[PDB]
């Protein structure tokens, strides 16, 4: 009957709707590679999709996914066993070489644009009319780290323009050069900002951006990284 | 260590008026207010608003509707203020009882006030679906709003339009209150043999389950991503940075598989939609197909 | 193996016990100490399942049911086959839940992200908890708690709920139902917005969050904004599930009697109990 006929076909348009749902995740990180880069004997039973482009807006150009793929850099680690399966130590400082907890990628060095095609992200004393407006304002409190010694001073938040908030803190160090904290990775506590991941000596280490007034998407991720894996790997400093 | 449910710094500039595509801008309102409550956790500017026409229309038959009900319901109440409050989730808008079939011959005082609320309804919720197509248009984007609210379109629809047509009256349609529908619900399962044997009831469930399930995953994995700026999805989307990725291994190291920055939203799209999709189905068949769902589930034909 | 851009993350470290011993994958798995802590859990658990269906007498699983202990036997333990097992298959199952959250929270440690994760699993144990053992314990017998059985477990949802009549009434399930419809909302809207400005109309360019903002001012007025609506499925999800545990952990317990009846309070109050018309007077 009607109900019967019904429930079968909905159990085969659910396959196919899986299928299509399945294939099209792998525009990304596929084909799988072995742990040396090589294309992996089995792929699983699932194909790569027919590529697809996305035009970007601001002559920014185009994705085609799925395409050939790579980490477009080094990659500081060492196999530490004799077969598949095991971790891969850092061959220097994972910190500074960004593996682990500290990774970056490799995306594009200009800056995430606005729908109008201005920088998404300003300092903001470059941003005309924005201001803080609720909670405590950061701006001035001395930053300290999780050793609880004092590493710099707040001097400016970033922010993002058309969703009108924090994304970061640019703090000054005894250097007088600054560098970003992600907005998230912090505490803003009544008298001093607090953040975990770091220690005193690890503010220096912190990537820095080439411009005062801009970040791209690239050093985003360098400075995201970075302070992520300080998590990790500051926590003998603590 | 900071988790990113509330906001520790508000920032506020210049009030966001928004893209102007092919929008026509004549019909945006002014902005509203910005609420500081609100920005806490989301965004603190209300407003501005599109309004016109067809928005209009939607907002006017869908007041009529709202005070349908009211006005019978302050009738139910005997026009006394202190009954409504007391009562207000036992008065009830029935529609016409079986014998009116699908005629619109039934007294006002005995299910006309029904058909007219439903009337009110219908286009209220048709004129706000095309609203939901042509406020995409303009903007340029794709239409997948319209298409998901379709299939919350289709339950509601299949409850109080298409089944009660296909069985012959309106007695068969959902009343209006908070009670009665209730009531209506646990009543439409028992007559028909316990909701639990109709198989698309169980795949709603999964999908109802399921929707909370990825909700969940999908706002956690954001929000753990977001010191790297995860919630920045279509730039993730058109360029994939550590969040994307440690968000995908997160969940590969975990369950063996993973997702995309744009597949999980086709993952979303889709276990949402397949709710009511599944739902609506199961409610159709029942009484015009399916009389007994214990009874049908026994020969599974 | 591996994902193209995966190895550079897959470094040593992160663990929450045993320090490296176990601190390696397989195929894309991780294992922790708890990845071996859920596999033997799980193991044991599903071996139990097994025998329990001999012990019934079927291989088939649309049958195979395991019950708790029958009420006569309070909160002890109770023989293998009265109900042991399903004793001893609900502790392997919690093994495995609170094992697979720790190996979550190792994976989070090693990525550098957030626990939001693990931390928003605890809910849904929380609720399985409060069906297997805070509310049966709080009730005094095991014979409260669900059976393992895709269809039997069914058969309590509907056994449980109408011993209180209409469940529909019980006011902590009325704002659980609340939180699953609206996070169900919030999913088709979310999914939809975002796929809306990545697919836009066909040769046109990518949209933005402006776009998603502005689409949604011109819709109803106002927009959450792209953190806004994760924190917002999080939190609908989240208070779907908690309301679901309150409105369990007090049924049987604080309230016993036919939910309907609970909202006698509000009509009987006495500024307006007793007025004529409407349909309580
Ligand atoms: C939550 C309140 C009630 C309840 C009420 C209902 C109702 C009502 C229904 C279900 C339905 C289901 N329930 Mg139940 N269910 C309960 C608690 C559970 C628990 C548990 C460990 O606590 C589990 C595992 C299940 C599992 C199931 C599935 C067999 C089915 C689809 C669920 C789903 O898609 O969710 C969302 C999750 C996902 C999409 C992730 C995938 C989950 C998969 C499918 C789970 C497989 C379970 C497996 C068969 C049993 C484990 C054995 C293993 C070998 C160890 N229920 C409690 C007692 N459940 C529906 C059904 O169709 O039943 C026939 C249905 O109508
Ligand atoms: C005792 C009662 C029966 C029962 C009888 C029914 C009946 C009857 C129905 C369901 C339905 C459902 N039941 Mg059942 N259900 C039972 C037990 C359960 C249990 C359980 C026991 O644990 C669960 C988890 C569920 C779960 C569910 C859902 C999966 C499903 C509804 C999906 C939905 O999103 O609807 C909510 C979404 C909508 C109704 C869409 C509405 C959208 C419209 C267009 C928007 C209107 C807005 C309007 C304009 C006003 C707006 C004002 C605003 C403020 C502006 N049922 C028992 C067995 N259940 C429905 C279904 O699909 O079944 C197959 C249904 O009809
Ligand atoms: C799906 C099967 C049943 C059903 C079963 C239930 C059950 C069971 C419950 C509700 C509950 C609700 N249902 Mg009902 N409900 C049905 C169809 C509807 C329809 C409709 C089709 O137009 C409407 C407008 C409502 C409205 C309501 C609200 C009173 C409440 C919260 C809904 C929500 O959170 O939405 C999402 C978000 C919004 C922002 C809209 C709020 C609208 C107001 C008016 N139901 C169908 C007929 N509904 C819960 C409740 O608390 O009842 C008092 C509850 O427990
Ligand atoms: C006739 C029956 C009654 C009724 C009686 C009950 C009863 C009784 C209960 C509910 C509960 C619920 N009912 Mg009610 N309910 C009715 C009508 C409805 C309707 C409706 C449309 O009418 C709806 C929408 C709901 C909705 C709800 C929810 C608030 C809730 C179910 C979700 C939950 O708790 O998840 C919580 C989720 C879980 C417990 C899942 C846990 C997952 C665990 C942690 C992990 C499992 C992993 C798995 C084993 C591994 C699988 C292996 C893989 C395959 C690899 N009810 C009717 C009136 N309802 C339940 C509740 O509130 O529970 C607290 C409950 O007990
Ligand atoms: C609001 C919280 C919502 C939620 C969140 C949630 N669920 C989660 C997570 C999160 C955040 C995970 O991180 C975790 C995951 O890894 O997702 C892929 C998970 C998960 N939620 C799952 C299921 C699940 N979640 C549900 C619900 C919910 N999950 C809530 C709605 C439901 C429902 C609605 O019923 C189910 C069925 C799994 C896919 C996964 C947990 C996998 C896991 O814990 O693996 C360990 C155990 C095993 C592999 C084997 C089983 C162990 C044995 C002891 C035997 C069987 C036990 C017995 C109770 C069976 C019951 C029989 C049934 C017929 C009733
Ligand atoms: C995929 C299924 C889920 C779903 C999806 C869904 N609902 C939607 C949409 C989508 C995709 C819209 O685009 C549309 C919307 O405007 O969202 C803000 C909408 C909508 N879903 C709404 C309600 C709604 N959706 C519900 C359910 C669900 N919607 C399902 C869980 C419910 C439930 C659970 O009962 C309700 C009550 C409205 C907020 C809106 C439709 C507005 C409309 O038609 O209103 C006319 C105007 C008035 C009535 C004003 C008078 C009232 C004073
Ligand atoms: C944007 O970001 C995000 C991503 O990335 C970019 C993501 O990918 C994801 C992930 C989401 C998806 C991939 C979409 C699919 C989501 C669902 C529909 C959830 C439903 C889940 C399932 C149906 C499968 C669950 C499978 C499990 C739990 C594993 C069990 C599998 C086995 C058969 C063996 C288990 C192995 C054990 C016992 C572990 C211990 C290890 C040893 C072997 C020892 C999300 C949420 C996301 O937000
Ligand atoms: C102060 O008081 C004023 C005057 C403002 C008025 C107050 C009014 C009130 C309190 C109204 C309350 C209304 C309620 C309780 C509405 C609830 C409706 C519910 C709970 C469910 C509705 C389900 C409806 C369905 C499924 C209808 C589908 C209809 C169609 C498909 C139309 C077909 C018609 C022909
Ligand atoms: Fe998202």
């Amino acid at each position: 009957d009607l109900a019967s006929l019904a429930i079968y076909s909905f159990w085969i348009f659910l396959a196919g709707l899986i299928y299509y749902l399945q294939t099209e995740n792998m525009r990304e990180g596929y084909p799988l590679e072995n742990e040396d880069g090589t294309p992996a004997a089995n792929q699983g039973p699932f194909p790569l999709p027919k590529p697809k482009t996305f035009i970007l807006p601001h002559g920014r150009g185009t994705l085609t996914v799925p395409g050939p793929e790579s980490e477009d850099r080094p990659i500081a680690l060492a196999r530490t066993a004799v077969s598949e399966g095991f971790p891969h130590a850092p061959t220097g400082d994972p910190m500074k070489d960004g593996v682990g907890p500290a990774s970056w990628v490799a995306r594009r060095d200009l800056p995430e644009l606005d729908g109008h095609g201005h920088n998404k992200i300003k300092p903001m004393k470059a941003a005309a009319g924005f201001h803080v407006s609720a909670g405590k304002n950061p701006i001035g409190l001395p930053v300290r780290g999780c050793d609880l010694e004092i590493a710099g001073k707040v001097v400016d938040i970033w922010v993002d323009i058309p969703e009108q908030m924090a994304r970061f803190l640019e703090v000054e160090l005894k250097d007088g050069s600054t560098r970003l904290l992600p907005m998230q990775m912090v505490k803003v506590q009544s008298n001093r900002v607090h953040v975990n991941a770091l220690s005193s000596d690890l503010f220096a280490g912190i990537p820095t951006i080439k411009s005062p007034t801009e970040v791209t998407l690239l050093e985003e991720d360098k400075i995201c990284g970075y302070v992520a894996g300080g998590l990790m790997y500051a926590a003998p400093k603590r | 260590e900071y988790q990113n449910i509330f906001s520790q710094v508000q920032v506020r500039g210049p009030a966001d008026l928004g893209m102007t595509e092919d929008v026509n801008l004549a019909n945006r309102s002014g902005v509203g207010p910005f609420s500081t409550l609100l920005g806490w956790f989301g965004n603190a500017q209300l407003g501005p608003i599109y309004l016109g026409s067809l928005g209009v229309l939607s907002l006017f038959s869908g007041l009529m509707w709202f005070f349908t009900i009211g006005i019978w319901f302050w009738y139910q109440a005997g026009w006394n203020p202190a009954v409504f409050l007391r009562d207000l989730f036992f008065f009830s808008l029935e529609p016409p009882a079986p014998e009116y079939g699908l005629s619109f011959a039934a007294p006002l005082k005995e299910g006309g006030l029904w058909l007219i609320a439903s009337f009110f309804m219908f286009v209220a919720v048709w004129s706000w679906w095309g609203r939901t197509y042509l406020r995409a248009q303009a903007l340029g984007m794709g239409k997948h709003t319209a298409w998901a609210f379709l299939s919350a379109i289709w339950l509601w629809m299949v409850l109080g339009f298409i089944r009660p047509i296909l069985m012959g009256s309106w007695s068969e349609a959902v009343p209006y209150g908070i009670f009665s529908h209730l009531d209506w619900t646990n009543n439409f399962s028992l007559v028909h043999g316990n909701l639990f044997y109709n198989p698309f009831h169980g795949l709603s469930i999964a999908f109802l389950y399921g929707s909370a399930l990825l909700f969940a995953m999908h706002g956690a994995t954001i929000l753990a991503v977001s010191r790297f700026g995860g919630e920045r999805e279509l730039e993730q989307i058109a360029d994939r940075g550590t969040a994307a990725e440690r968000a995908a291994l997160f969940w590969r190291w975990t369950m063996g598989f993973n997702a995309t920055m744009e597949g999980n939203h086709r993952w979303a799209i889709w276990m949402a939609v397949l709710v009511t999709l599944t739902g609506g189905i199961g409610i159709l068949l029942s009484g015009t197909v399916v009389d007994n769902w214990y009874v049908w589930g026994q020969n599974h034909g | 193996a591996l994902l193209s851009f995966e190895r550079k993350y897959r470094v040593p470290g992160g663990t929450l016990v045993g320090g490296n011993l176990f601190d390696f994958w397989v195929g894309p798995f991780y294992v922790g100490f708890f990845g071996v802590a859920t596999f033997f859990f799980a193991a044991l658990g599903i071996i139990l399942i097994a025998w329990s269906a001999v012990l019934q007498g079927t291989w088939n699983p649309q049958l195979i049911s395991v019950y708790p202990p029958a009420l006569e036997y309070g909160l002890g333990g109770a023989p293998l086959a009265k109900g042991g097992l399903w004793q001893i298959i609900t502790i392997c199952a919690t093994g495995a839940f609170v094992s697979w959250a720790l190996r979550e929270v190792e994976i989070c440690r090693k990525l550098g992200i957030g626990y939001h994760i693990p931390f928003a699993f605890a809910f849904a144990i929380l609720a399985y908890l409060t069906l297997v053992l805070f509310r049966p314990v709080m009730m005094g017998a095991w014979g409260y708690a669900f059976p393992y059985g895709i269809w039997t477990h069914l058969d309590w949802v509907s056994n449980t709920g109408y011993t209180y009549g209409n469940f529909h009434y019980n006011p902590a399930h009325m704002i659980a139902i609340s939180f699953f419809f609206t996070n169900a909302l919030a999913l088709a809207l979310h999914g939809a917005l975002v796929l809306s400005a990545a697919n836009p109309e066909k040769g046109k360019e990518m949209r933005t969050p402006d776009h998603e903002d502005t689409f949604f001012r011109d819709l109803v007025g106002y927009s959450i904004g792209t953190l806004g609506i994760h924190r917002l499925g999080l939190l609908l999800s989240l208070s779907a599930v908690f309301f679901s545990a309150l409105c369990m952990i007090i049924t049987g317990t604080i309230w016993f009697d036919q939910w309907v009846d609970w909202w006698q309070w509000w009509v009987k109050l006495p500024w307006w109990a007793n007025i004529p018309g409407g349909i309580n007077g």
